[PDB]
RNA sequence: AGAACCUUACCUGGUCUUGACAUCCACGGAAGUUUUCAGAGAUGAGAAUGUGCCUUCGGGAACCGUGAGACAGGUGCUGCAU
């Protein structure tokens, strides 16, 4: 049974640690150890012994694991690690995608001559990156197209 | 104040306020998605550090 | 900064009563926060003591 | 060069261009004779030709669109002797010598209250 | 009964709405419903101020009333203090903030509503109804009114049978649709009936 | 108007705003094609212990200020009498005896 | 580039209204398309009148409203304010859609 | 200008009476929410949970009930009182 442990790497090399780690396995073929990595803190599914906690220490640009103590390091407490996996696939889409999506709810202005000024989402475009939201200006919601970064949620 | 090329000489006050404040962000965000406890408290600790 | 360690509306506006940019260019309306990019509209020393 | 005439007939709004050239009546893309040409006394698209041009010499371009038949009949019928604007009073008297001029104004009548069909009662009885 | 209302057949006219804003088909109703809460409510407690015609705007989340009486000293209390007493209020039945405007009429015996007042007041105080009557067409023709007539009709005199009698001068023309003829009806609960004041003045030919 | 009658009606539209509009959901598509076994058999049973009022087809749309059942007006949510003596005094905005 | 459909009851007062709501961009942006109107819509309620029988005697109502466009040309942030922010006359709607 | 219940005022039967709807008084409980049995339903018995706002906190009133008398209710009659 391989239970899962964190690893912090340089934080901006970690496709590089991730590389470096597969292939120091695949070198010193402890392949019967590790079952896989995943991604500047680094996933590790894998056992302990000291010899497999050396060989984590020498993949290169790794500091160390994180745990209770040095001595035996703390495996997962898995709290929130797939919201936190989810927030950095969602950020892809949520920028990349930019899926301009609400409705009903209200918005936020801070950008524009509407900067400043909140208001709610009546219709809104992911395909043109857009949400249809109205501002109260002198009290009349002048419904207005503000894009995903010019506005933000409430 | 930049120096005679036009490259802005920082003090070391903006490094450390601006070390402060992305590891606060980093924490918050830390608070909202959130992760497991060893990374709240590695996080934690290093704005302690900061 | 629009609000960064170097923000306007937290602190004040770098130029003497000049709000920013686009707004109050004269000695009228000493205080006004215009919506274009919030802001503070005071003196040049302002920033010092805040 | 070209030339224009409207006619509005019962609710049907014609656009007649004439222009000298050939002897044929285009009808919104059709010819005269698939349109109505076969259909319900024709007879109007061209009363005012052979009336006054007997050649004929200007070719149609018709454009109506609107209500029904007999009217788009009509509207068109409007529209050409308005559009012997050219070819004005000089033979354009003879035209209101046989009518052919006025609007026709005629629309049928709002239904109101109470009644039917605008002025048809529903049958009171005595006792 | 087979006249038509004066003021309702001239509202495209002469005679603007009393309540002038626009909604759509979702709010229409209860913006309506509401519109009739703050006209009650006024006129619930305005009694002795002697008011004639509250208008109503809607600025875009907002309620403006528009209150016209002949004495605005009493409902003002002292520098305006009665207003926001009623601001208070008309806040709560319209869920919007409220702003209060007055305009005073310095002839109120020139307008329909209030010379209503001026009658259907007295009217339970036990007078004679031709001299209440007479005095209000005396008194609008002397303050130099083109027309005026009023009728009274019901239990009057504590009698039996009703009557509908009706008292007017100069010119009212009720078929000229230029006349901005002013038109308003009251009644008076006596104790034998109510009575239905019905007052129409004509002021001016266009 | 019978003012238990109005309150008759302003009950219902609350027991509408509480159960329905979130429990006409077993409704919705508990009663359309899925496992269409006893769980849709239990479903049709279960909207029966829900109280006999709270559906909106109880709703009667009576007048705003009389209260009248007939004569209604579903764009001012008065009736025809309330309608008629309100627009020719104008309180309702943009109306008039109009002819074409 | 911002389509500027305004609504009231009134058409002296939303063709009135629209004089200056031109003015405040022209006098600004100085590039607008124009005042487009649009077919009104006539909302009829036709109903009885009497509180009984007597179901022939009937008031025709009818409630129009209108609709203007003017969809002015040039986005410059100026403009924008000047229109967003600058609505006028009470009881006329204006909705935009940029 | 729209009755399957609703509407509905009519009928049988089951019910409650200061009342379903308003103001007032004295008490007690935030209000609310979830759920179970008995019942044709109205209702009855609960069982759980929530326990917020201003403070003189011996509070008061948004709100639910119980008792008090004023009263409330009436699509009951008379269009030949209006």
């Amino acid at each position: 049974k391989k239970r899962w442990y964190v690893v912090q790497a340089f934080s901006g090399f970690e496709g590089r640690v991730a590389t470096s780690l597969r292939e120091h396995i695949k070198l010193h073929n402890m392949e019967d150890l590790f079952g896989e990595v995943m991604v500047g803190y680094v996933l590790v599914q894998m056992v302990m012994n000291d010899a497999s906690w050396h060989l984590v220490r020498s993949v290169p640009r790794v500091m160390g694991f994180i745990g209770g103590t040095s001595d035996r390091p703390a495996p997962i407490s898995d709290k929130e690690v797939d919201a936190i996996m989810n927030r950095l696939q969602q950020v892809g889409d949520k920028p990349r995608p930019k899926t301009l999506f609400e409705p009903g709810e209200m918005v936020r202005v801070n950008d524009g001559p509407f900067a400043d000024f909140n208001g709610v989402v009546e219709e809104v475009d992911y395909e043109k990156s857009r949400l249809k939201v109205s501002v109260s200006i002198f009290g009349r919601a002048t419904p207005v197209e503000l894009d995903f970064s010019q506005v933000e949620k409430a | 104040v930049p120096l005679d090329g036009g490259r802005f000489a920082t003090s070391d006050l903006n490094d450390l306020y601006r070390r402060v404040i992305n590891r606060n962000n980093r924490l918050k965000r830390l608070l909202d998605l959130a992760a497991p406890d060893i990374i709240v408290r590695n996080e934690k600790r290093m704005l302690q550090e900061a | 900064e629009r609000d960064g360690l170097f923000c306007a509306r937290i602190f004040g506006p770098v130029k003497d009563y000049e709000c920013l940019c686009g707004k109050y260019k004269r000695l009228k309306h000493r205080g006004v926060i215009c919506e274009k990019c919030g802001v503070e509209v005071t003196q040049t020393k302002v920033r010092r003591e805040r | 060069n070209q030339y224009y005439g409207t006619g509005r007939r019962k609710s049907s709004a014609a656009r007649v261009f004439i222009k000298p050239g050939n002897g044929k009546i285009v009808i919104n893309q059709r010819s005269l004779e698939q349109y109505f040409g076969r259909e319900t006394a024709r007879m109007v698209v061209r009363q005012p030709l052979e009336l006054v041009d007997m050649v004929e010499k200007l070719d149609l371009y018709i454009t109506v669109k609107g209500g029904g038949i007999s009217g788009q009949a009509g509207a068109i019928r409007h529209g050409i002797t308005r559009a012997l604007m050219e070819y004005d009073e000089s033979l354009r008297s003879e035209l209101r010598k046989a009518g052919f001029v006025t609007r026709d104004a005629r629309q049928v009548e709002r239904k109101k209250v109470g009644l039917r069909k605008a002025r048809r009662r529903p049958q009171f009885s005595k006792r | 009964g087979q006249k038509v209302h004066p003021n309702g057949i001239r509202l495209g006219i002469v005679k603007p709405w009393n309540s002038t804003w626009f909604a759509n088909t979702k709010e229409f109703a209860d913006n309506l419903d509401s519109d009739f809460k703050v006209r009650q409510y006024l006129t619930k407690e305005l009694a002795k101020a002697s008011v004639s015609r509250i208008v109503i705007e809607r600025p875009a989340k907002s309620i403006r009333v528009t209150i016209h009486t002949a004495r605005p000293g009493i409902v003002i209390g002292k520098k305006g203090e009665d207003v926001e007493k009623l601001r208070k209020v008309v806040a709560d039945i319209a869920g919007v903030p409220a702003q209060i405007n007055i305009a005073e009429v310095r002839k109120p015996e020139l307008d329909a509503k209030l010379v209503a007042d001026s009658i259907t007041s007295q009217l339970e105080r036990r007078v004679m109804f031709r001299r209440a009557m007479k005095r209000a067409v005396q008194n609008a023709m002397r303050l130099g009114a083109k027309g005026i007539k009023v009728e009274v009709s019901g239990r009057l005199g504590g009698a039996e049978i009703a009557r509908t009698e009706w008292y007017r001068e100069g010119r009212v023309p009720l078929h000229t649709l230029r006349a901005d003829i002013d038109y308003n009806t009251s009644e008076a609960h006596t104790t034998y009936g109510v009575i239905g004041v019905k007052v129409w003045i004509f002021k001016g030919e266009i | 108007a019978k003012q238990s009658m109005k309150a008759r009606e302003v009950k219902r539209v609350a027991l509408a705003d509480k159960y329905f509009a979130k429990r006409a959901e077993l409704k919705a598509i508990i009663s359309d094609v899925n496992a269409s076994d006893e769980d849709r058999w239990n479903a049709v049973l279960k909207l029966q212990t829900l109280p006999r009022d709270s559906s909106p087809s109880r709703q009667r749309n009576r007048c705003r200020q009389t209260g009248r059942p007939h004569g209604f007006l579903r764009k001012f949510g008065l009736s025809r009498i309330k309608v008629r003596e309100a627009a020719m005094r104008g309180e309702i905005p943009g109306l008039k005896k109009a002819s074409w | 580039r911002i389509r500027i459909r305004l609504k009231a009851f009134d058409h002296r007062l939303i063709d009135q209204a629209t004089a200056e709501i031109v003015e405040t961009a022209k006098r600004t942006g100085a590039q607008v398309r124009g005042p487009i109107p649009l077919p009104t819509r006539k909302e009829r309620f036709t109903v009885l009148i009497s509180p009984h029988v007597n179901k022939d005697a009937r008031d025709q109502y009818e409630i129009r409203t209108h609709l203007r466009l003017v969809d002015i040309v040039e986005p410059t942030e100026k403009t924008v304010d000047a229109l967003m922010r600058l609505d006028l006359a009470a009881g006329v709607d204006v909705q935009i859609s940029l």
